[PDB]
């Protein structure tokens, strides 16, 4: 589903 | 007892905590505003506190010695898990006995039991976590167990869809005997007492309370008409 969001807050 | 690691981990998870949790609550004005009077009001404002509280979860778990080497996918299987329950555990700062509520600063802002029932649960499915809140109250963490239960919480290796097990096991076994060294060298008796698996139980408690609440909130944003007032973030990272 993919998690761009959260994946961005981990950066 | 403390070694030099363990007490750096301390250090890294306290400024950690305090940049990712604000006692001021000054943001929350940014929310949509809370309504207490479609009969769930509360439901716009406790889903920008929730989603607010996910952003502020993940800031905190980067800051996990060791969690951000990790691959990006068990990061994301860990942070999805642990999400609610970190928020729960994190709440527990605002949570007053006094009153069985939280407490964050104003009267605008300080949410009892019909809150939550104005956000689409069940008087039953609120209580049990209302207990939860007392008990773990009760333990009166110094702020360094908070924070390394919060950690704790979050590299837990058992978490369905977890790849490298063994990893994220290293992390929590390194951040569990930072904990159970810290309350043998720092925290005085009788609080002291049993404190490591009085903690660990709650846990333990934190993945009933995740089943019950997920169930939940499957239940609310399957109609449209509740998904709708969600965020984009509570519905990427809770499911949609
Ligand atoms: C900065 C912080 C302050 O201490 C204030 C905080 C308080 C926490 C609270 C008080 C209000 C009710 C809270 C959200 C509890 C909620 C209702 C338990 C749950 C659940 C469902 O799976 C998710 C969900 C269902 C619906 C729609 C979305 C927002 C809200 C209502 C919660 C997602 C858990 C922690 C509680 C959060 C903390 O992060």
């Amino acid at each position: 589903k993919n998690h761009p969001m959260l994946m961005n807050l981990l950066k | 007892k403390l070694s030099e690691e363990q007490q750096h981990i301390i250090a890294i998870l306290l400024d950690a905590h305090h940049k990712t949790y604000d006692p001021t609550y000054a943001d929350f004005r940014d929310f949509r505003p809370p309504v207490r009077m479609s009969p769930l009001s509360m439901l716009p404002h406790l889903a920008d506190l929730v989603s607010y509280s996910i952003q502020k979860v993940i800031g905190f778990a980067k800051m996990i010695p060791g969690f951000r080497d990790l691959t990006s996918d068990d990061q994301i299987v860990l942070l999805k898990s642990s999400a609610i329950e970190v928020i729960m555990l994190r709440s527990n700062q605002s949570f007053t006995m006094d009153d069985m509520s939280w407490d964050c600063g104003s009267q605008d802002y300080k949410y009892d039991v019909t809150d939550v029932s104005k956000a689409g649960h069940t008087l039953e499915l609120i209580e049990p976590l209302i207990k939860f809140q007392v008990g773990l109250k009760k333990l009166n963490l110094h702020e360094e167990e908070h924070v390394l239960l919060m950690a704790i919480c979050i590299v837990s290796p058992d978490r369905p869809g977890v790849q490298d097990a063994k990893l994220v096991e290293a992390i929590q076994d390194r951040l569990s005997n930072t904990l159970q060294t810290y309350i043998r060298c720092r925290h005085p008796p009788p609080g002291s007492h049993q404190l490591y698996a009085k903690m660990i139980q709650k846990l333990a408690d934190l993945r009933s309370l995740n089943e019950e609440h997920s169930k939940q909130y499957r239940s609310l944003s399957f109609q449209p008409e509740n998904s709708m007032k969600l965020t984009p973030l509570v519905l990427e990272v809770f499911g949609n």
